[PDB]
RNA sequence: AGCGUGUAACCCCAUUCGU
């Protein structure tokens, strides 16, 4: 009769309550405990991991790596942004827009 | 190539040549309203939807008046509208129940965001 | 408190009982009202017969 | 305390409270500018310009909508954030149901091995003494 | 100038003072 043993003592179900932030230091916020504590700290690891997985590639980097991607497209400051693709109006489309507009 | 392409025009012998319409932006929204059918009544449920995407053949329509259903089933002209859009627009309870709705969101949402 | 009276405690059981037995199956119904329509959609895709082989 | 006239003070601090919190939000990771370039071309982030800016004779006038539209258009949209909550909603609740069946299937393929190795273990004697007269004959063969 | 995403001095041109 283990269960009718483990049944009794639940019979009681108020559980233990949190306590907040003393009054004289409220401004500072609100004080975290475990579970608010392990958002912000898998959230840093979350990160750091992935910057040794991008620095540990930059190792092994080879200047010479060719990609016919590269000869459309030019690095600026390092940051390998996709400019917008041009629309190549001509005079005569150009003034059919404005007499639209009018 | 060119008797394929009058083929697909049409939906074929099967249902006696029905045509596919232009598209339009009066008639995708109507499409797109009754795709979303099931959040219009809270108590009212519907099935999943047969196909994602939109018909390629369709038709438009409205139901024959009947003698027999004078006061059964008879909207008076008045009530009419010409789209399904606008009879959305028209009735008092769909009207009230969306805005309730979407104000809880946003509501529920700029908690969210702050 | 359903507890305490074994009769009304199965008296629920039945009526629980009906409710998922909807999922399984539909129930038969009159034509109370002139046929308006299924209330919900008709699926085309489905296929619910039985092969005989 | 009765017989004089103490009273009981409660202190605030120790008195429990509902804390009332709100969830926390945390910065997009940054990527230094010299760890780009030095990233190889298939692990390089690449991102869109924003480009929004357009010259005034090339620019166009924006469309002015009649007030009927507005009110079509308005209601598509608001129709729109509704169903899309919806089924977002109810995705959770077929996520969550199929996870405790799975969950709930796991127990029994547990218990089925148990009767498994046993059910075998009778069995496998028998085999093993059989092996036993391979030995003997295992250099005449 | 160059390292450092957890809700610049020094230098340089000129002004004044003075064993």
């Amino acid at each position: 009769m283990a269960a009718a043993f483990r049944k009794a003592a639940k019979s009681r179900q108020r559980e233990h309550r949190e306590r907040s932030q003393p009054g004289f230091r409220k401004h500072l916020g609100l004080l975290e405990k475990k579970k608010d504590y392990k958002l912000r700290a898998d959230d840093y690891r979350k990160k750091q991991e992935y910057l040794k997985a991008l620095r540990k590639k930059a190792l092994e980097k080879n200047p010479d790596e060719f990609y016919y991607k590269m000869t459309r497209v030019k690095l600026q400051d390092g940051v390998h942004i996709i400019k917008e693709t041009k629309e190549e109006v001509t005079p005569e489309q150009l003034k059919l827009m404005r007499t639209q507009d009018v | 190539k060119k008797r394929r392409k009058e083929r697909q025009k049409t939906a074929g012998d099967g249902w006696f040549g029905m045509k596919a319409p232009e598209m339009t932006n009066e008639l995708k929204n109507d499409l797109k309203a009754l795709k979303m059918r099931a959040s219009m009544d809270p108590k009212r449920f519907y099935k999943k939807n047969d196909r994602d995407g939109f018909p390629k053949y369709f038709q438009i329509g409205t139901i024959v008046d009947n003698p027999a259903d004078f006061y059964h089933s008879r909207i008076p002209k008045k009530q009419r509208k010409r789209t399904i859009v606008e009879e959305l627009l028209a009735d008092s309870e769909f009207r009230r129940y969306n805005r309730r709705k979407y104000s809880e969101i946003m509501a529920e949402k700029a908690a969210n965001a702050a | 408190k359903i507890d305490r009276n074994p009769r009304v405690k199965h008296r629920e059981k039945f009526r629980r009982a009906k409710i998922r037995r909807r999922g399984q199956v539909r129930e038969v119904r009159k034509e109370e009202q002139r046929y308006s329509g299924e209330l919900s959609g008709i699926r085309a895709g489905v296929k619910k017969s039985i092969k005989l082989k | 305390r009765l017989a004089h006239g103490v009273r009981l003070k409660a202190n605030k601090d120790s008195l429990y409270k509902p804390i009332l919190r709100q969830k926390k939000h945390f910065n997009s990771l940054h990527i230094p500018k010299a760890l780009q370039k030095a990233l190889p071309f298939k692990n390089k982030p690449k991102t869109q310009a924003k480009a929004g800016k357009v010259p005034k004779d090339r620019r166009r006038p924006a469309v002015i909508r009649e007030p009927h539209e507005r009110k079509i258009l308005a209601l598509l949209d608001a129709l729109s954030t509704v169903h899309s909550q919806k089924m977002k909603k109810a995705k959770e609740q077929r996520h969550l149901h199929n996870k405790e069946h799975f969950r709930a299937k796991q127990k029994e393929e547990e218990e089925k091995l148990k009767r498994q190795k046993d059910l075998r273990k009778k069995l496998f004697r028998i085999q093993g003494q059989k092996e036993r007269r391979n030995q003997k004959s295992s250099l005449k063969g």
